[PDB]
């Protein structure tokens, strides 16, 4: 519920915007930070579990 | 010189030597030859290369010819405020100034 | 009981050699260090120049 | 400051080759990693909770030794910057591991200042700790609140005590 | 700084800092130094003025 | 262990990443590290099980809507409970120690009644192989082939004392080598050379390691096994001296150094060739025969890679290997 | 930042004057290029040719030249690999021992001085049977024996 | 007796200094230098100080405990002289490398004051500019240094003018000639040896330590004599 | 502090019977993989951290035997058994930074060695230490 | 199972042991010295911390952290060992390594 499929979509373009450039370029410098967006974008699907995680099981009650 | 080695020369006129085939035990050529050495702007660091170090050197416009072989001679006092430079590294070559590090 | 400025072991002067370390007295260093870290900026105008160290 | 050179460590080992670092920087890497990671790092949060929770628990106005307690954390942050000066040098920090086995930590072995500044980075720390453990055990043994006997203390004091 | 910015030739022979890191010590350290002297000696006085209040 | 994993899906699952092994003892470690795998599987779910009924079962939720109230029973001691549950662990320990000391001792003992008996030497940051001695069976000669190199090893043992006199470590010189063994056939290994020892299969073979420089390790992952090579091992009281009671398989083998020794303690690798029993004879009377020749070449008189294959040598230029072929070529 | 990939001691070559040709991975070297030309006038070439062909290829060096110009050299086994075929003039030549253990082998060198200058650089070309190899070298006096000279005036 | 020594040097080679310098002292890519031609002198400066072996690449090699002893350190160089030969050692009269016998052309048992005159001027021309007055080192560019001279014997200091260990220069030995490098190792050795006329030397590194301590230590001593004599309010 | 005196008394004597077991143990048993003989580091070690903990329970019973039934360690106490001053804890003090900064002026001098560092560091931390210790005695300004 | 010395032999100085100890560090020192954090942060402040951020600190480290070196028991098996600072292209443990890298920047 939430915010939490739009936080998890943009994510998995952006994962895999970094693991298709992973598998382009060679043993590289550039390879570090294809390996960068590739761990941004699975950042941001967790991002997106855990805020599911907090929505589905409040325990802050009041906002 | 060996290669990578390094001197400081002063200008010596022909008048004011003696040595060698025209060594004369009693010639007293001293005092000119000190009043040289201790001229303000003239010593000069001859540098001896290595012919691989000789390979990768960028010559100046105007400056060519310059050079004898492995043999530079660059002037010994430094362009920032005249410092003696002396601080040839011999690999890095890279003369250096110990005053201010240039 | 502390030596001080032993110039015995420095020579004469002669204008073409130099020590590693040959700061001048303590109270000028200031003024050496202002030269050490000036980063070289120097004026050239047709005839003339404005060294790096005005 | 220790993760940071742990990511550095994984960046590296991403691919074969050596991408940004050499074998020199690669080992002071993972030397200074452990290194601060386990003495800077976990044996000072130790006692930084310790500090902060026992007197609560044991009911207690104050430490035992107030000023010991300070001064361990002034030495502790001096062993830790000790520790990381090495990184000024040229020839940079140590790199013999953590454990810095022998005879590589011989004077023949491993040359440079950083080899040295380890051993007195760890050692400022150790005596750091020591001097938040002179507390502890005094505190416990002599400023428990009336009524708290020994078995009704926390198990987290307990284990400080330990 | 500007003193041991002068007598970095010696401070770098002895305690292992690079030369050029030595320099750039100096230059950098003239901008950001100050600037962080200011903010602690500031706030350090306005401390001990409140231990004498309190 | 002398019995066998589970095999299959499962014991792929339960190796979990282990080589097979080429050696006797090598399967029993294996066999050994499988049960105890299926021990520790069958631990780590039945308490993540538990943890998994905290968050599910034991929910504040339920039980609040269940009508439980605001606690539960509040129960602190179950002291019969409590003492089966600390008994259970140390039963678990001690049958695992008792086949611990088991597999252990027949991988340790020194009795396997060598063939051959390699010295092998760590520096930095490279190997030196030596063959020591070698069984009459194997040997060129009939007899028994003892390999130390009388002037090479006799300057050893005069390194001991009196450069002029400085013998500061118990009345010998600091840098006194005459642990070392010096032998005349040796397989020196170099950056741009791979050392490779050839070995015979099915024979008892034995290792006698030593260290020119700092602590090193000798690891051949095939064998399941590594012990470190120390500068004078007897004054550490280390034992340099350990046997495989055979290899059972020919090939190629790769081998490391599991020791930090310093810079370049990543390049430091070498190989294992063991190979068919009749064309031991063959390598070691050709290298006996014609010591001038080289290790590439003995290879070469048996009819295999003059190179190792395993692993090729590092590239030893620290700008070219940014792009990942960090692989020299050696042919 | 010193014990970078770029190093400052890694980058070095060793102090003499002769140059130097070749990569770990080419398969014969030539170390210690330089033209010799004592006092007295005799001259010759000094180098050391090593083999380290992993193809195991021994060779024979045919010939050496000097601006084209001949240099004299006789009884040049073939280097096999992981061999030094060791060279210099003759008086130098002697100075040093042959050693009885490993590949070693020195061989005497003489060229007729064509008006070569101390400090000046001159092709060499090498030719093996295998291929040539060509490579700059200085041209300077042999090393005195260290310690017996003395500056004198005249 | 040099055909059988060449034999310990090859042991002693083969089982550390490859992994820099290769079988055939060819070298290697990037790890060390090609060491064809270098002599008996640069082996012996560079083992029996301890700069080698180097066991991490650095700005600058340092020196260190060495890793052999004496009789190994002329084993080894003789092996490595069988390659191409090079600068030699300065052996004595009777055979032994010369140790004292270096401090001074004129030396008879005594260090020659005239010779230190020489050798001053010397040191001051050629050394003094890396290195300092008294030769207590110096700082160079990038993380290397001239060090201080105080450690060396003579024999040392002998091979170092004449091989140029990194980035020094080479001074071959026409050059400076034999006269004019045992001057200096005999300017160096009284620098070294003889105690400062004007109390503790502050280790003779110029204004810089005299500066150092008085704007330190002299001040504070000055105003806790006043704080004795005056109030704190 | 009746408890915690008499509760050391386990691990010390565990690590005495293990100090004893792995002496005999290391001096007799010829396994293979391993070399006979007694090892002095370990055993040594042992035996004195026997003795640390050795040395605190005896202090602490020793003592234990002198002090009264303190109301902390009775089991039923009112919390107005312990009124009265507690003691002198020290409100605020400089002296502490101030010695870890003369202890890392040492550290640094033996790091690089130079002699007067360490003479310094020394003489900064007596001088730290003392005035550490002087600080709630200090005369009054004498006018 | 690294108690054992017949395994230790195998597991002693490899990946096996990064893991092994990695896991009972950051166990019992980050996410235990986290959770006294978040205990804590009340009677150490008078105030309480976020809640939902809290939950994604945690969910971030937890999946980063496993994903990073529960691989690196496979690596430390297959012949590994640890200090390692570069490996060759046929030695065969570079896509775990890779695996444990993007993980590696996620716990970042
Ligand atoms: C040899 C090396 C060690 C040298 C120091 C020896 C320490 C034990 C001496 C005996 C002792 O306990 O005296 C306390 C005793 C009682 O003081 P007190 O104020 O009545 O104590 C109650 C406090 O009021 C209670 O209030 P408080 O808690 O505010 O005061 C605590 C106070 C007093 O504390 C105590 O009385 C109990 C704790 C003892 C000290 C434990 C910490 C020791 C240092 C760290 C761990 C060891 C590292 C080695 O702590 C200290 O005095 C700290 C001493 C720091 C020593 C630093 C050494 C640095 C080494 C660097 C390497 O001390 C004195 O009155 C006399 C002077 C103490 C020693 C002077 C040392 C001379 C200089 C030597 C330096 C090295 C050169
Ligand atoms: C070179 C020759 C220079 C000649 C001209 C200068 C003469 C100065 C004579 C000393 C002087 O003025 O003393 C009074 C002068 C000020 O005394 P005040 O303000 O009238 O009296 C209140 C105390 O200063 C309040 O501090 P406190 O005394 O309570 O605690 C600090 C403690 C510091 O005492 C220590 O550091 C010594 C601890 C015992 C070490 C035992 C082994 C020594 C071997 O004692 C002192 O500083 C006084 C004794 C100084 C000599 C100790 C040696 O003392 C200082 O300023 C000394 C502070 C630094 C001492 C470093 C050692
Ligand atoms: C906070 C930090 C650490 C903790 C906690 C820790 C816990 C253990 N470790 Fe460890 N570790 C080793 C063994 C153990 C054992 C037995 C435990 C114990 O705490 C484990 C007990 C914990 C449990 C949670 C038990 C299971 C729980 C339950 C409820 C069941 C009871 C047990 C049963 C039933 C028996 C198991 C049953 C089976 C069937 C298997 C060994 C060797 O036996 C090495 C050296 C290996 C080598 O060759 O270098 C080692 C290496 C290290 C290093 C190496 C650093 C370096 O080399 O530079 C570090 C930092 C470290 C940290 C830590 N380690 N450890
Ligand atoms: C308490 C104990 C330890 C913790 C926690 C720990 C955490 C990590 N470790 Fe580790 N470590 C490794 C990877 C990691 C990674 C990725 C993390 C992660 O927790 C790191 C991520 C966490 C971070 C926290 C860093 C994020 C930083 C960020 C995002 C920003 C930095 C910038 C700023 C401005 C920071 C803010 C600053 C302020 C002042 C606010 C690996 C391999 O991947 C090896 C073996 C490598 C080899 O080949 O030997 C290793 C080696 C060791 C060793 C053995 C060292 C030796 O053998 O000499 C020890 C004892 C150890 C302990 C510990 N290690 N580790
Ligand atoms: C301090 C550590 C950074 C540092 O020293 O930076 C120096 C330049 O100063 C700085 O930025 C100092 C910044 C200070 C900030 C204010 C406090 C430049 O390095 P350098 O001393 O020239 O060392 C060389 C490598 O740069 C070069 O890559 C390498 O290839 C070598 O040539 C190496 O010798
Ligand atoms: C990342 C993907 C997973 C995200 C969490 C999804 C599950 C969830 O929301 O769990 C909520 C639960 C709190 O407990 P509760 O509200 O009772 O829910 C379980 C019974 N409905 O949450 C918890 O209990 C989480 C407690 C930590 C579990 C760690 C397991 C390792
Ligand atoms: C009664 C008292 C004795 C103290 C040490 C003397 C120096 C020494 O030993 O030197 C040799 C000594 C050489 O080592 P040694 O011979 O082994 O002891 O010097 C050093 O090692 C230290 C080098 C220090 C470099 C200092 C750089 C310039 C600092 C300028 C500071 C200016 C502060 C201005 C403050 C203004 C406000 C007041
Ligand atoms: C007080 C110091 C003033 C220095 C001005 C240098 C101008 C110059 O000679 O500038 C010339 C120089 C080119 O300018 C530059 O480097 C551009 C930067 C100049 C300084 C900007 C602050
Ligand atoms: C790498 C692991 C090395 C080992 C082992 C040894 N040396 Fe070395 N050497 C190495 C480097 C990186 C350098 C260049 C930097 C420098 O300090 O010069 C050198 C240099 C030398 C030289 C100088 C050559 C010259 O022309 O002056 C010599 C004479 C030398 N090395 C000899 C030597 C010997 C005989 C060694 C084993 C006994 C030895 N080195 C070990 C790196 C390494
Ligand atoms: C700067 C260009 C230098 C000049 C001019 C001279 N030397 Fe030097 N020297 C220099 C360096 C960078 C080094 C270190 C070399 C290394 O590999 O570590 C040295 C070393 C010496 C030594 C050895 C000192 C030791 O502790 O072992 C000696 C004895 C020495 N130098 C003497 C010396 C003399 C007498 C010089 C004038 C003729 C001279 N050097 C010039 C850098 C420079
Ligand atoms: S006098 Fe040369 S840099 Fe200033
Ligand atoms: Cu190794
Ligand atoms: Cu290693
Ligand atoms: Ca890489």
């Amino acid at each position: 519920m939430g915010k939490s499929f739009a936080l998890l979509v943009l994510g998995a373009i952006i994962l895999a915007g970094g693991v298709w450039y992973t598998i382009e370029v060679g043993y590289s410098v550039m390879a570090i930070v294809a390996a960068l967006i590739m761990a941004a974008g699975g950042g941001i699907i967790t991002w997106g579990l855990a805020v599911a995680a907090d929505v589905n099981s409040p325990t802050s009650h009041k906002i | 010189l060996a290669a990578a080695s390094m001197e400081t020369v002063f200008p010596l006129p022909a008048e004011m030597v003696n040595d060698g085939a025209e060594y004369d035990p009693a010639k007293d050529v001293y005092e000119h030859q000190m009043h040289s050495v201790h001229g303000p702007r003239n010593a000069v660091m001859l540098i001896r290369l290595r012919t691989a170090d000789a390979e990768k050197v960028i010559e100046r416009e105007g400056q060519e010819s310059f050079h004898y072989g492995d043999y530079y001679a660059y002037s010994k006092i430094c362009t920032h405020i005249g410092c003696p430079t002396s601080l040839y590294e011999a690999q890095t070559n890279r003369i250096l100034c110990p005053c201010h590090q240039s | 009981v502390t030596t001080i400025n032993a110039i015995w072991n420095l020579g004469p002067y002669n204008p073409s050699q130099v020590s590693a370390g040959s700061q001048p007295d303590v109270y000028m260093l200031w003024t050496d260090g202002a030269a050490r870290v000036m980063p070289a900026w120097e004026l050239y105008l047709g005839n003339y120049t404005i060294p790096a160290v005005f | 400051l220790g993760g940071l050179m742990a990511l550095l460590i994984r960046a590296e080992l991403f691919t074969p080759g050596l991408q940004f670092l050499s074998n020199e920087q690669f080992n002071q890497l993972f030397t200074m990693h452990g290194t601060v990671m386990l003495l800077l790092y976990g044996t000072p949060i130790v006692w930084g909770f310790a500090n902060y929770v026992l007197p609560l628990q044991i009911g207690a106005p104050d430490v035992a030794f107030p000023r010991l307690n300070a001064f361990g954390f002034w030495i502790t942050t001096v062993g830790g910057v000790a520790m990381l000066t090495g990184f000024l040098t040229p020839g940079g920090a140590a790199d013999f591991g953590w454990t810095m086995y022998s005879p590589l930590s011989d004077a023949i072995h491993s040359p440079g200042l950083g080899s040295d500044m380890w051993i007195v980075g760890v050692g400022a720390t150790g005596i750091g700790s020591v001097a938040s453990a002179i507390n502890m055990l005094t505190t416990i043994l002599c400023l428990r609140a009336p009524g708290m006997t020994m078995f009704r203390m926390p198990i987290f004091t307990w284990n400080i005590f330990v | 700084l500007l003193t041991v910015s002068g007598g970095n030739d010696v401070y770098a022979m002895q305690f292992h800092v690079s030369l050029n890191a030595m320099t750039w010590i100096g230059r950098i350290g003239l901008i950001v130094g100050p600037a962080i002297a200011y903010f602690i000696t500031y706030r350090l006085c306005i401390g001990l003025q409140r231990s004498d209040r309190e | 262990c002398e019995v066998a994993p589970p095999g299959g899906v499962l014991g792929d699952f339960l190796r979990m990443g282990w080589p097979d092994g080429i050696t006797p003892e090598a399967v029993a470690m294996g066999n050994f590290w499988s049960w105890v795998w299926v021990a520790a599987w069958i631990i780590g779910i039945i308490m993540w099980g538990l943890f998994l009924t905290a968050i599910f079962a034991w929910g504040a939720k339920r039980a609040e809507k269940r009508g439980e109230g605001e606690f539960p029973k509040q129960l602190q001691y179950n002291v019969p409970l409590e003492l089966v549950l600390t008994i259970v662990p140390i039963i678990i320990v001690m049958v695992l120690f008792f086949f611990t000391v088991q597999t252990q001792d027949k991988v340790t003992a020194l009795d396997k009644n060598p063939e051959v008996t390699v010295d092998v030497t760590a520096y930095q940051w490279n190997w030196k192989f030596g063959y020591s001695e070698i069984d009459g069976s194997l040997a060129p000669g009939g007899q028994d082939y003892q390999g130390s190199d009388p002037e090479r090893q006799a300057a050893a043992e005069a390194s001991k004392k009196d450069p002029s006199g400085d013998n500061p470590i118990h009345g010998n010189s600091k840098s006194d080598v005459s642990y070392l063994e010096f032998n005349r056939i040796e397989t020196l290994g170099t950056t741009d050379e791979i050392p490779v020892m050839v070995l015979p299969v099915n024979t008892p073979i034995e290792f006698n390691l030593a260290s020119a420089d700092v602590a090193h390790s000798f690891w051949v992952p095939e064998f399941l096994f590594k012990r470190d090579a120390y500068a004078h091992p007897e004054a550490n009281k280390s034992q340099r001296v350990f046997q495989i009671e055979e290899i059972t398989e020919e090939g190629a083998f790769v081998g490391r150094c599991a020791e930090m020794c310093g810079t370049y303690h990543a390049m430091m690798n070498f190989e294992l060739r063991v190979v068919d029993r009749d064309s031991f004879a063959e390598y070691i009377s050709f290298r006996d025969s014609n010591p001038d020749a080289t290790n590439a070449q003995a290879l070469e008189h048996i009819g295999q890679a003059p190179y190792a294959t395993s692993t090729s040598p590092f590239v030893s230029d620290r700008t070219a290997t940014r792009d990942g072929e960090n692989t020299q070529s050696n042919a | 930042c010193s014990a970078g990939q770029i190093t400052q001691t890694s980058s070095q070559v060793a102090a003499v004057d002769g140059n130097q040709a070749g990569s770990a991975n080419d398969p014969v070297l030539v170390r210690d290029v330089t033209v010799h030309l004592t006092t007295d006038g005799e001259a010759g070439v000094k180098f050391t040719a090593i083999n380290q062909d992993t193809s195991h290829t021994s060779h024979t060096l045919e010939s050496v030249t000097v601006d084209g110009e001949e240099v004299e050299l006789d009884d040049a086994e073939p280097i096999e690999r992981n061999c030094s075929l060791v060279a210099d003039i003759q008086s130098e030549l002697d100075l040093i021992e042959e050693p009885e253990v490993g590949c070693i082998q020195h061989v005497a060198t003489s060229l007729e001085n064509p008006g070569f200058a101390y400090g000046g650089v001159v092709p060499v070309e090498f030719v093996f049977d295998t291929g040539a190899i060509t490579i700059d070298a200085t041209v300077s006096a042999p090393v005195l024996e260290s310690g017996v000279e003395n500056r004198e005036v005249g | 007796d040099d055909q059988a020594l060449i034999s310990e040097g090859k042991d002693l080679y083969d089982v550390a200094c490859i992994t820099c310098h290769g079988v055939n002292l060819q070298g290697v890519e990037d790890r060390g230098p090609s060491l064809v031609g270098v002599g008996e002198g640069a082996v012996y400066f560079q083992v029996h100080s301890g700069r080698m072996p180097i066991l991490r690449n650095e700005a600058q090699a340092e020196r260190k405990a060495p890793r052999y002893t004496e009789a190994q350190t002329l084993a080894i160089a003789a092996y490595v002289a069988a390659n191409g030969g090079g600068p030699g050692l300065v052996y004595n009269e009777d055979g032994t490398l010369a140790m004292e016998e270096l401090r001074g052309e004129n030396y008879d048992g005594q260090i020659t004051s005239a010779d230190v005159a020489r050798g001053g001027d010397l040191f001051r021309l050629n050394c003094a500019s890396c290195h300092n007055f008294t030769g207590r080192g110096g700082a160079l560019s990038s993380g290397k240094y001239a060090p201080n001279l105080d450690a060396a014997n003579e024999q040392e200091i002998y091979q170092a003018m004449l091989t140029g260990p990194q980035n020094m220069p080479k001074f071959s030995d026409r050059q400076l000639s034999a006269d004019e490098k045992k001057d200096i190792i005999a300017f160096i050795k009284s620098t070294k040896e003889t105690p400062s006329p004007g109390g503790y030397s502050l280790g003779s590194l110029g204004p810089v330590a005299e500066g150092l301590f008085m704007w330190v230590f002299g001040i504070l001593v000055l105003v806790a004599a006043a704080m004795w004599i005056g109030s704190r309010s | 502090m009746k408890s915690s005196a008499k509760l050391m008394y386990g691990p010390t004597v565990f690590m005495a019977a293990m100090a004893v077991i792995y002496i005999f143990a290391t001096m007799h048993v010829s396994d293979g993989g391993s070399v006979k003989g007694v090892e002095w580091v370990g055993s040594v070690a042992l035996v004195l951290s026997a003795g640390l903990t050795l040395m605190l329970g005896v202090y602490l019973h020793f003592t234990e035997v002198r002090v009264d039934v303190l109301p902390e360690d009775w089991e039923e106490a009112e919390v107005a058994d312990k009124a009265g001053t507690l003691g002198f804890f020290s409100p605020s003090s400089i002296w502490p930074a101030a010695m870890s900064g003369a202890v890392g002026f040492l550290a640094f001098g033996v790091v690089y060695f130079h002699y007067w560092m360490i003479a310094v560091g020394l003489m900064l931390l007596i001088f730290t230490i003392t005035k550490l210790n002087l600080q709630y005695g200090v005369p009054k300004e004498k006018h | 199972m690294l108690a054992s010395p017949p395994l230790d032999f195998h597991l002693a100085d490899s990946y096996f042991l990064i893991a092994h100890f990695h896991y009972t560090l950051f166990g019992t020192v980050v996410f235990a010295s986290c959770a006294g954090v978040y205990f804590w942060f009340p009677k150490m402040t008078g105030r309480m911390m976020d809640e939902r951020l809290g939950k994604i600190h945690f969910w971030l480290t937890f999946v980063g952290f496993h994903g990073t070196f529960l691989i690196q028991h496979w690596v430390g098996n297959m012949g590994m060992p640890r200090r390692y600072a570069d490996y060759l292209d046929s030695d065969g443990f570079t896509i775990y390594n890779q695996i444990s890298t993007v993980f590696s920047f996620l716990l970042g």
